[PDB]
RNA sequence: GGCCCAUUCGGGUCUUGUAAUUGGAAUGAGUACAAUGUAAAUACCUUAACGAGGAACAAUUGGAGGGCAAGUCUGGUGCCAG
């Protein structure tokens, strides 16, 4: 029953990578880029009324 | 221990999974066992808020129950005030425990090697070796949480796989 | 409490079927003992049969019809242990089993084959008996397997079956006291008519 | 199932030693067990205070008497041969049996209450006590309730002390039971709550009945010394 | 008035559980207990002894005959004595070697007997912490114990081990590890008149041991930072003070309790009781301890605080503050690096950056009325506790020691009335933890004897 | 190496008898082992191997430490007087045996 | 390549997987020396020896959904639907 829920809490926080942007911990060595791409249309920022 | 109100909601399921992964928890019994007992405490300091100053169970109960609320270790040394009291809540109770302890002075390199280490007794706090998972330091024990001398960890006589090991190269 | 005086009352309702056997003069009821090689069975019968009718009966052989009450009286038989085949026929003609076990040693498949050859031939009422409770100094270990072959045993017959546990021998038979609560439990059985 | 006289714990037993019959009576005295067993702790159990019953070291009033529930009431001077230990046991303050440790000269007598004075048979002068010692022929002038001194070697009354208003009286009895001071007042009455009363430290009024009440010495000099705090 | 209704219903719950002086006053149970006091044996090691030398003012003071021979060892750390009831002194450096003494020649300096230096030959050859029977010290040897009886010296530092040592040839009879990683002891003291050492290892833990029987008897756990002293007297009482958790506890080792005392003085309310008409602050790490009696003992702060505490009391009886003088102030050519006097001395900050001495040693002769405290200021000071016990009161000074006093003690002479002691004290360049000191300010490696009189 | 403590020594002239309580120290050993103690005990105290006794012992939790109620005799034979007979039979010479019946 | 959202088209995101190989440590259930305990024995407590790779020293219970055949059955507007 413990291995379980580490197995399912691991799980849990690989998804949770996918719907928010998680704060890793900051820069790790030297500024390499965004790695994954920059989208100059999108913007994730939530509006007011 | 009791059952929460609600039991399977979403957002209770969602707290279950974080407190257990969290904490490297079994099941739901320990967030529940904890949860319930905190709940007597703070469903209790609601009531020494609602009588009033100088009331003499206010006084006396209420700083009785900061006291030992601090010496348990949940509530810090400068908030002696009792809406603090309400303001804490369940994993302030479970950063207490034995597991989540020695986890976070670094004799274990995660929550469940903090419980294999507990369970296969190779921590004792101050001269007894502790061996349940949910003890609940205390403030003094804090800093006595330390490798037992019986144990390979320690510095103690190896075990028997490494003393096995040892005679099978030397043979 | 009426949901349970429902509920209990509605488990006393079996299919109605005749009975066959007569009051006045039944026949002797037929108690089997049935074990593995090696285990109880002459020793048991010699001790059951000495108990009940203060006569010292060295060296069975064939069935055995003593009179172990005031209108209960059975017949006590052996079978030969290797033989499926008396292990068969006093299956189906059997009306009590005292099923041998070896605790120490554990379940085997001769008391297993009986039970499952009984189970389609018409089950009979079944009082398992284990004895070799010589297992260790560790009365630790007599208690646990104590307890599963009583689960083990009540898997196979009605739950709530009586598993007896017999102590070593001691001069030659059981302990009477051990037999006397046995022969207690034979004595009251109340048994339940067949088909075949 | 304890009085509360003996000082006794309640982490002992389940039954508790009646004491025989004896001198005293059954609500106002100590056994030797009660005694020795579990007050000073000169044993651990009855069999070893039964060993040492046996091998005679006990002298309470001189004689041996080698018995386990023996009834050592009111002042039985206790003595053991071994370390010289003379005991006389009086009553402390709030109803227990004091034992207080004296010494030989002391211990070579006691005092007592006379209770009645007879001319039983023959024209003799009688008198008892609570220890019931029928000694001979005392003086006249021996009312109730006044103290006879015992010789201790023969039984003799060596030495009397008059029942009168300014006496200093030892109550054992009563909601006064183990209080000593004697004066504030003096009233008898004709049949109940009749006595002499005594102080407090602040001097305060004290009810008890005659017979609940027994006289030790003068207003500070009893020859009983008496233990303090 | 909220703290007065606490106190008001204190008193009134105080006085109900009362509820709940005269001519006979007599208990029963408390004379049955006396009778059993009266039956019992063992009068000798148990006794609440109380100060029964009071000889502070008696004594001579300002004209000690003080020597300080001065000895080829870097940085003397501790110092160990005895006397039987000719006498022997040990020290031990942090250049790994002990050096026995004879001191009896009390008119003169003392004399060199004997050597015993370990070194890098001593290192183990595992690294496994079981395993560390060797026969000598490879590293830091901290501090030293003679025997009451003197047939053993038992010396242990920061290679975690206990090696005790025969008086007569100064040969390691046995080697005692303590068995984990951090173990290092830091303080050792024999009660007195015994074989049973009480050792204060750096893993909040209190070592017990028998020397004469090679055992260890209890551990006993319970400070929060390294246990930087102990001391012990004839009663099986402790007392150790560890370091920065600004506690003193004194142990029941029998009983395995302990009584705790903090410390607590703040600034805040201490200036404001001088504001009531100044440079005294709060406290840093209580450091060291003797038990001077049975009763009372005294700590040594890391502020310079000399306090004075009973077994009754919690919070300390009587303090004092500034004990060894303020240090001084870094000077205006090694502060800042700017060319004028104005902007190097707006870098001192005025006050605010001026640090006392710390005591770093502290005696008290057992059972006596003085006791002697020492650190770099260059002069020990003596003091002597007043008769009614609730104040001390510095009476002199010893300035011919100049370095850091590592351990002072004293030595015995003369009869009741009149009497002369030698006060040995340790004197190096260096603390006896760390190095941490800078300004060595004429000082040299030595051992300051001085002679006392009357 | 076993390490001994006596504590609260008492003396019983009237049982010849000297009683306390003893704290028996047994780090990285099992339990007291009592012969081994009353020897111990005995050459600590006068020599009276057959009249030093030991009967009372708990073991703390951990291991190390256990309490024990230690009485010494002078006299040997009287210490075979004033002992109970199963801690004679238990340790010293005495052996009756009860008669089985019933 | 995994994951997440959404009725739809689609959108959002990111070190994630594998009956892949492999390594030495840990000890607990069990098996057991004892001693302690106790009238005696059990049990608790203390405790040497052995005890893990399918760590086979082999925990369940219930739910959701598929997919397959030279297979079988039914319907009927070929090859489909069930
Ligand atoms: N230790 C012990 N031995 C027993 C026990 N019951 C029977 N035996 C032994 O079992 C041995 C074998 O003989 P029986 O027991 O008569 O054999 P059985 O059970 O009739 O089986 P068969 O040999 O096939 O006829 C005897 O000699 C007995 O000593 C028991 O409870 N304990
Ligand atoms: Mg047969």
């Amino acid at each position: 029953s413990r291995v379980k829920k580490r197995k399912k809490y691991q799980k849990a926080q690989k998804k949770l990578k996918s719907v928010r942007a998680v704060y890793s911990g900051g820069q790790s060595g030297v500024y390499e880029g965004e790695k994954t791409g920059i989208k100059k249309g999108l913007t994730r920022s939530v509006k007011f009324k | 221990y009791s059952t929460p109100k609600r039991p399977y909601e979403s957002s209770r399921l969602d707290a279950e999974l974080k407190l257990a992964g969290e904490f490297g928890l079994k099941n739901k019994k320990e967030i529940y066992r904890i949860s319930f007992q905190l709940s007597k405490i703070r469903r209790a300091a609601r009531d020494l808020l609602t009588r009033d100053e100088k009331d003499p169970k206010r006084l006396f109960e209420g700083n009785a129950l900061i006291r030992r609320l601090v010496r348990v270790g949940v509530l810090s040394e400068d908030k002696k005030k009792l809406d603090y009291v309400l303001a804490l809540k369940v994993e302030d109770f479970l950063e207490r425990r034995l597991q989540t302890q020695v986890y976070k002075l670094g004799l274990a390199k995660s929550v469940h090697h903090a419980r294999v280490l507990i369970t296969q007794r190779h921590i004792a706090v101050g001269k007894q070796i502790v061996n349940i998972p949910s003890f609940m330091v205390r403030l003094d024990s804090e800093k006595h949480i330390d490798f037992a001398p019986t144990s390979p960890f320690g510095g103690a006589r190896p075990g028997r796989v490494a003393r096995r090991n040892a005679a099978r190269k030397a043979e | 409490t009426m949901q349970r005086s429902s509920d209990v009352n509605e488990r006393k309702l079996h299919v109605p079927m005749v009975d066959r056997t007569p009051e006045d003069d039944p026949p002797p009821f037929i108690v089997a003992v049935v074990g593995p090689p090696g285990t109880g069975k002459t020793t048991l019968i010699r001790s059951l049969v000495r108990r009940m009718t203060k006569s010292t009966l060295n060296d069975i052989q064939g069935p055995i019809t003593v009179v172990s009450g005031k209108h209960r009286r059975l017949t006590f038989l052996e079978c030969p242990a290797d033989d499926l085949n008396a292990m068969i026929d006093i299956a189906k003609i059997a009306d009590l089993v005292l099923l041998l076990i070896d605790g120490n040693f554990g379940f085997e498949m001769e008391t297993m084959e009986f039970l499952n050859i009984a189970q389609h031939h018409g089950m009979p009422r079944v009082l398992g008996v284990a004895t070799h409770l010589d297992l260790f100094k560790s009365q630790s270990t007599l208690r646990a397997s104590k307890k599963r072959l009583k689960h083990r045993f009540w898997t196979e017959v009605y739950q709530g079956a009586k598993l007896f546990y017999l102590s070593g021998v001691i001069n030659g038979r059981y302990p009477d006291r051990e037999i006397l609560n046995l022969s207690r439990f034979i004595s009251v059985m109340k048994f339940r008519p067949l088909k075949w | 199932a304890a009085p509360h006289h003996w000082l006794l714990d309640k982490l002992s037993g389940c039954y508790a030693p009646r004491p025989s019959a004896g001198p005293h009576k059954l609500r106002e005295s100590l056994p030797l067990i009660v005694f020795l067993r579990n007050r000073l702790k000169y044993a651990l159990n009855g069999r070893e205070v039964k060993a040492i019953l046996m091998q005679r070291h006990v002298k309470v009033d001189g004689k041996v008497r080698t018995d386990t529930t023996y009834p050592a009431g009111f002042m039985d001077v206790i003595t053991l041969d071994a370390t010289n230990e003379n005991f006389r046991l009086v009553y402390d303050v709030k109803g227990r049996f004091a034992v207080h440790r004296i010494t030989d000269e002391e211990a070579s007598y006691k005092l007592g209450k006379v209770k009645k004075v007879q001319l039983g048979k023959k024209g003799v002068p009688y008198v008892v006590t609570h220890d019931g010692r029928t000694i001979r022929y005392p003086d006249p002038n021996i009312k109730v309730n006044d103290t006879v001194k015992i010789d201790l070697a023969s039984g003799k009354i060596t030495d009397f002390i008059k029942f009168d208003a300014g006496k200093l009286v030892y109550v054992t009895g009563g909601r006064n039971l183990g209080r000593i001071g004697t004066i504030v007042h003096k009233e008898r009455h004709d049949g109940g709550f009749d006595l002499v009363h005594i102080k407090d430290s602040l001097d305060n009024t004290f009810v008890t009945r005659l017979n609940n009440v027994f006289v030790i010495g003068e207003q500070g000099k009893p020859y009983i010394s008496l233990p303090k705090g | 008035n909220p703290a007065d209704k606490r106190r008001r219903l204190a008193k009134q719950y105080l006085e109900n559980l009362k509820s709940e002086d005269e001519y006979n006053n007599f208990d029963a149970g408390d004379l049955d207990k006396d009778i059993i006091a009266s039956r019992l044996k063992e009068d000798v090691a148990e006794q609440q002894g109380r100060v029964f030398r009071y000889f502070g003012d008696k004594l001579l003071i300002s004209e000690a005959k003080q020597s300080f021979t001065r000895v080829g060892e870097n940085n003397l750390t501790c110092i160990s004595c005895f006397q039987p009831v000719r006498l022997f002194a040990y020290t031990v450096s942090k250049d790994l070697q002990l050096t026995k003494y004879d001191i009896t020649d009390f008119s003169k300096r003392p004399k060199k007997l004997k050597y015993a230096k370990g070194g890098a030959k001593y290192i183990p050859t595992s690294k496994h912490e079981y395993e560390n029977t060797t026969e000598g010290h490879y590293d830091e040897i901290l501090t030293v114990a003679a025997s009451p009886d003197g047939k053993y010296v038992v010396t242990g530092g920061r290679d975690r081990k206990l090696i005790v040592w025969s008086t007569e040839s100064l040969s390691p009879v046995k080697v005692i590890p303590t068995k984990d990683r951090r173990g290092e002891v830091l303080s050792l003291a024999f009660r007195k008149n015994s074989d049973q050492l009480y050792a204060s290892c750096a893993d909040f833990k209190i070592r017990t041991y028998s020397i004469n029987q090679f055992s260890q008897l209890e551990i006993l756990y319970g400070h929060h930072d390294i246990v930087e002293d102990i001391s012990a007297l004839a009663m099986e009482r402790c007392v150790t003070v560890g370091a920065r958790d600004r506690t003193a506890m004194l142990w029941k080792i029998p009983d395995e309790t302990r009584l705790t005392f903090r410390g607590g003085d703040e600034p805040q309310k201490l200036l404001r009781r001088w504001m009531k008409e100044p440079l005294f602050f709060c406290e840093g790490s209580i450091d060291v301890v003797s038990m001077v009696d049975d009763f009372h003992f005294i700590t040594g702060s890391d502020n310079g605080n000399i306090c004075l505490w009973s077994l009754a009391k919690k919070k300390p009886i009587f303090t004092e503050r500034i004990a060894h003088g303020i240090l001084p102030e870094p000077s205006f050519n090694d502060i800042s690096g700017e060319t004028d006097e104005e902007l190097r001395k707006r870098q001192l900050q005025g006050k605010k950056l001026l640090q006392p001495f710390w005591i770093t040693s502290l005696y008290a002769i057992p059972y006596s009325n003085v006791f002697i405290s020492g650190s770099w200021s260059g002069s020990l000071k003596v003091w002597k506790i007043s008769d009614n016990l609730r104040s001390f009161e510095l009476l002199g000074e010893l300035s011919g020691a100049k370095g850091v006093v590592t351990k002072i003690q004293v030595v015995e002479s003369g009869k009741h009335g009149k009497e002369k002691f030698r006060i040995l004290a340790s004197i190096a360049k260096e603390h006896r933890l760390g190095r941490w000191i800078a300004n060595v300010s004429g000082a040299r490696n030595g051992i300051y004897s001085a002679v006392i009189d009357q | 190496a076993v390490t001994i403590r006596t504590r609260k020594v008492i003396s019983n002239p009237l049982l010849a008898r000297k009683q306390f309580v003893v704290d028996v120290l047994h780090p990285n050993r099992a339990n007291v082992s009592k012969d081994e103690l009353r020897e111990k005990l005995a050459e600590v105290y006068k020599a009276e191997k057959d009249a030093v006794s030991v009967f009372g012992f708990r073991t703390q939790f951990g291991g190390g430490k256990s309490v024990g109620f230690g009485l010494v005799y002078n006299s040997v034979a009287e210490a075979k007087k004033f002992e109970p007979t199963y801690r004679l039979v238990r340790y010293g010479l005495a052996e009756k045996v009860e008669k089985a019946s019933r």
